[PDB]
């Protein structure tokens, strides 16, 4: 039987950081990240297409928050527009 | 010497900038790349990354002085099929790596415009080996599809075990549904339900 | 400076090959620098060499035409005729709408199975995406 | 260390390719099809399997023209107008061609094969008949594929 | 900056600035839409740059050795 | 002087082995959408559950690789038609990429309907002013 | 005067690789046309709209959970009758509409794709009746 | 470092936007939805749906205006006066705008769509009903909103 | 029983090198060779005729790959012409 | 290089140069189709130079003794 997601999602579907955490700026678009233990999770309402997740939520409002482990790029899709985020930790 | 470590500074001067000119020179046809290493329309219907199939023809080993061993044809199933969240993109496969290097008389210039092509061609057999990369694994995707048509492999039996509302008091989810992937693609030896590409 | 010699040598100059052979004079023109791309619309950017191939053919005005096209390997067989089938037919209505009557010309389509260069080098099959003009 | 030119400039491909049009032996050059055609007169005598003295000299940059490029098989053709037959006319035309391609492996070319061949005036350049080698119907054409 | 229309009034936040007629085509904060296509950095799209190692060659956080940049 | 026809851009040796890659898995692709179509024949199209009209008969041209909804809306939206999905979207998004220049919307939307293959369906009733955009079953 | 386009393939190797690019992606579009399977919508065995003035107000509604409970409150929201016909079972069929504002037989029509097979909707306009059935 | 200015200026958009206005060609920019509507005696034939050679330049300070926003959908429709029928004039509209936005992706936009749609004098901004192309309500207008 | 063939050789019949290899550079034709472990693998098109190979397999466009000794020089006919190929490692 | 026909225009990857009129007679990579026939190396068509040695002769990696450079 696998996990359900992560509970901590549920946190940064909201803008809150996980407990315990280290924050990665993120540069070239609206996301957030954020580093708990050898994994980041971003808020977003882009659509993350090159480096995978691990897991992901979605709020009321098309939020969405992804676990995947660090990768220095992101690759979203914007409004069909291929796009990257670029994120420092 | 001196000349030695001349080639040496001028070797990842040109392997930097030659993966520089290769980088944007990849961003201007981004589109079209999308066109040509499309995996986001190769996907599974569990949205499964199809598995890499390799095909070698016409197949000899010499063993030892004693004997051979042909074969006509050879598929190998490499890096099986597996449930992909988000398809993978050509800028994994082909993106080469830019750093700037900071790091810094005529037998100096001469053996750095030598290094520079050194470092240029170095950076050349890496791109080559980057599309070799996606090439083989693009081409690995479509020859399943070939044989995933012509009956030589199985498709993937998943597994959806649903369940209703889901947890404790303190977590619920709602509509709980396990998937799983239980029979993998795989290359069937029971030969007579085979296919045969035979088109007009 | 209204001749032949000028003609011929400023097609030189905006890259069109004219062979004279006997009887038989052919025009090879490039799809890629003389048609926009991939498509049977022409190159109207480059319509100086348009109208110096037809200020060329007014000079010919009882031969029969035959004008063909050519792609290289890519695509499909059936892609590879109709497209070198529309981009010849396309080149003939201009012929025919910039002034040569009907029944001198002939539009016929060749998906590369003329193939004046090898498909398996850049420069190569460069020289193959080509319109042959052909007369008498 | 590996080789840069391989025996050959293109500044002397060009130059030999002006002085074999001065000459009157037309280089036609069509992607990496190559023909040179030749006119009858130009070398042999009129009705006849052999070549003059002097017209080996014409062969020589024909052959040293044919030193520059890699090549697989040189195929070399030759028909002329109607003297007595069709037959007596291929006869005529395979023992030219024979002969040219006889004397062009005799000196250099690199090329693995070199088919030869002669027709009874069966693809004609022109519709004007005037005579028998002082046709421009009369000629040879070698014709090949300049490789990579 | 917000030239000749005005000058830039506000910097509105998960957009560009705000120029005192329109909005300008300058970028204000770090999190805006600027189009980012081209990135700088060793072993990007793979993972990262495990920093732990001290060797000569530079091995990514996916264990693949950015011959690249090493 | 001498010159042959095409005498193009300087190319660079990264499109002389992108092309020399991209012919090569161009026509393996050939080779079995060829086998793939006579060892199934496509009995049918999806010109019966997308039919064109009159106002679907503008034309758009458009690249892309979102997801398939904000695309399909800014369709219909521009062809005056009510947008409904049907059926919860999942949560791996179904990513299309139409790159086309000048279709007509009612082949666009074929497009969309062909690249979400078994992820999606759209439908559009033209009687009604309504396009849909149903995800998948599972 | 003119330009050309600005990333045209203008070069002898990007026409190349756009040349596959466009065979490349046509052979998707066949692909697509081979795999494709649909159904055509004589037969498409979902529910319609059953185009009463009622079921055709203005409404909102987020959820998601089980079914029998929305078809209820569908039912006594549009002023129509709520039938069941069939057992639910012991996992329940779960479905979830979370839109702000659609209308109302359209919320029908959703729920029934939604249920797909487990269950279906038939809306008897003239008896003002939904009733949900299972299977 | 990440870019300040994405390849445009504010500067030169309002330079551009004075000029299209000074050669007659309105932009109206309400909230973020720009609007440059374009006569259609300064670009095509009367009736016709095809360019002028000198109308290409108008064509490049209008791309070169839409080079400098970050736009999702432009959408070109056109419209003219009566000539023969609506069906006639839907058809001429149709590829009046199609023809123009084939243009227009030809150069530069960043836009994703581009939607292109003709009328048939269905949406008139005057009543005043002079002739063909040289009436004011004959023309293209090219919408679109500024993302962010 | 023999082996069959190394399976390797499917790698080097794509471009592909094998893993944990040495590039080695190859002159005067197109091929391309890697060094796994005291033994050459070759992607090529031409015929290799004279130092002799140990397994072989040919993809469906007429490139072969030969897992062959370590020679520093490969003899292959082009098209009818012998023909060298020169390699370092 | 290319010259006189015009300068070199590109440099043709699995081919030679290619100049501005036509394709060269300069290999552009080192993988062309260069004429190599004449070798020079140390027990080249046997097996290479088995390095491992510190003696007085040169055995080759088949076991040969290079006595030609030895």
């Amino acid at each position: 039987i696998p996990p359900s997601a992560n509970d901590l999602l549920l946190h940064v579907l909201e803008g809150v950081p996980p407990p315990g955490s280290r924050r990665l700026v993120v540069s070239g678009g609206d996301a957030r990240a954020w580093l708990s233990n050898e994994k980041m999770y971003v808020r977003t309402n882009l659509t993350i297409l090159s480096p995978g997740w691990l897991a992901s939520m979605t709020s009321a409002d098309g939020t969405h928050a992804y676990e995947m482990q660090k990768s220095p790029v992101l690759l979203v899709s914007w409004h069909g527009k291929v796009m990257q985020l670029k994120v420092e930790g | 010497a001196l000349k030695e470590t001349a080639l040496s500074v001028g070797a990842q001067a040109g392997l930097a900038w030659r993966a520089k000119i290769i980088d944007e020179q990849l961003n201007k046809q981004a589109r079209n790349l999308d066109a040509i290493y499309d995996f986001n329309s190769l996907v599974l219907e569990h949205n499964i990354l199809p598995p890499v199939l390799l095909e070698g023809r016409n197949t000899l080993n010499l063993a030892d002085a004693q004997s051979i061993r042909i074969s006509d044809r050879t598929y190998k199933v490499a890096k099986q099929a597996h449930f992909i969240t988000t398809p993978p993109t050509w800028r994994q496969y082909l993106w080469m790596d830019y750093v700037k290097p900071e790091a810094p008389k005529e037998i100096w210039c001469i053996y750095t415009e030598r290094g520079w092509k050194n470092g240029i061609d170095q950076a050349n057999t890496i791109l080559e080996e980057n599309i070799a990369r996606i090439k083989e694994d693009f081409g690995g995707m479509i020859l399943y599809r070939k044989l995933l048509a012509m009956n030589m492999v199985s498709p993937p039996y998943v597994s959806h075990t649903d369940l209703g509302v889901t947890g404790d008091g303190s977590e619920i989810h709602i509509d709980d549904r396990v998937l799983r992937i239980t029979a993998l693609p795989e290359l069937n030896v029971n030969s007579a339900e085979w296919r045969a590409a035979v088109a007009k | 400076r209204d001749s032949k010699r000028k003609i011929i040598r400023d097609l030189q100059k905006q890259d069109i090959q004219y062979v004279e052979y006997g009887d038989t004079r052919t025009l090879i023109i490039p799809t890629d620098k003389y048609f926009m791309f991939s498509s049977p619309r022409l190159n109207e950017i480059c319509y100086p060499g348009l109208n110096n191939v037809i200020r060329l053919l007014n000079f010919y005005p009882q031969s029969t035409i035959y004008v063909a096209g050519f792609t290289d390997n890519v695509g499909s067989r059936s892609h590879k005729r109709k497209l070198s089938q529309a981009q010849a037919e396309t080149m003939m209505t201009f012929l025919w709408a910039n002034g040569i009557a009907a029944k001198r010309l002939k539009a016929e389509g060749y998906g590369d199975k003329n193939a004046i260069s090898d498909n398996a080098i850049i420069h190569g099959s460069a020289q193959n995406r080509r319109i042959e003009i052909q007369w008498f | 260390l590996p080789c840069r030119v391989d025996g050959a400039c293109d500044a002397t491909i060009i130059k030999m390719m002006t002085d074999l049009n001065k000459k009157g032996i037309k280089v036609a050059s069509v992607g990496q099809n190559y023909l040179i055609s030749i006119p009858a007169s130009a070398l042999f005598a009129d009705q006849s399997p052999r070549l003059n003295w002097a017209s080996y000299s014409l062969l020589n940059e024909i052959a040293a023209f044919l030193k520059q490029f890699r090549k697989i098989a040189i195929t070399v053709t030759s028909y002329s107008s109607k003297y007595v037959s069709v037959k007596r006319e291929r006869a005529l035309t395979l023992a030219r061609s024979r002969v040219v391609s006889e004397y062009l492996w005799s000196q250099g070319v690199d090329s693995r094969i070199i088919f030869t061949q002669g027709l009874g005036s069966d693809k004609p350049i022109t519709s004007y008949t005037l005579g028998g080698d002082r046709s421009p119907n009369a000629r040879v054409e070698i014709t090949f594929r300049r490789a990579v | 900056a917000a030239a000749a229309a005005a000058a830039a009034a506000a910097a509105a936040a998960a957009a560009a600035a705000a120029a005192a007629a329109a909005a300008a085509a300058a970028a204000a904060a770090a999190a805006a839409a600027a189009a980012a296509a081209a990135a700088a950095a060793a072993a990007a799209a793979a993972a990262a740059a495990a920093a732990a190692a001290a060797a000569a060659a530079a091995a990514a956080a996916a264990a693949a050795a950015a011959a690249a940049a090493a | 002087k001498f010159k042959k026809p095409p005498i193009n851009n300087p190319s660079d040796d990264a499109t002389i082995k992108l092309a020399e890659a991209a012919v090569s898995v161009s026509d393996s692709m050939l080779e079995m959408a060829k086998v793939e179509k006579v060892i199934t024949p496509p009995s049918k199209d999806n010109t019966l559950t997308i039919p064109n009209a009159y106002n679907l008969q503008a034309r758009a041209s458009v690249d892309w690789s979102g997801p398939i909804e904000e695309l399909t809306a800014r369709i219909a939206k521009a062809a005056h038609f009510r947008f409904r999905v049907l059926g919860k979207s999942p949560s791996v998004p179904v990513l299309i990429s139409i790159s086309t220049k000048d279709e007509s919307l009612a082949e666009i939307l074929r497009d969309i309907d062909y690249q979400a293959g078994k992820k999606a369906s759209i439908h559009v009733y033209p009687n009604s002013q309504v396009v849909e955009l149903r995800y998948a079953k599972i």
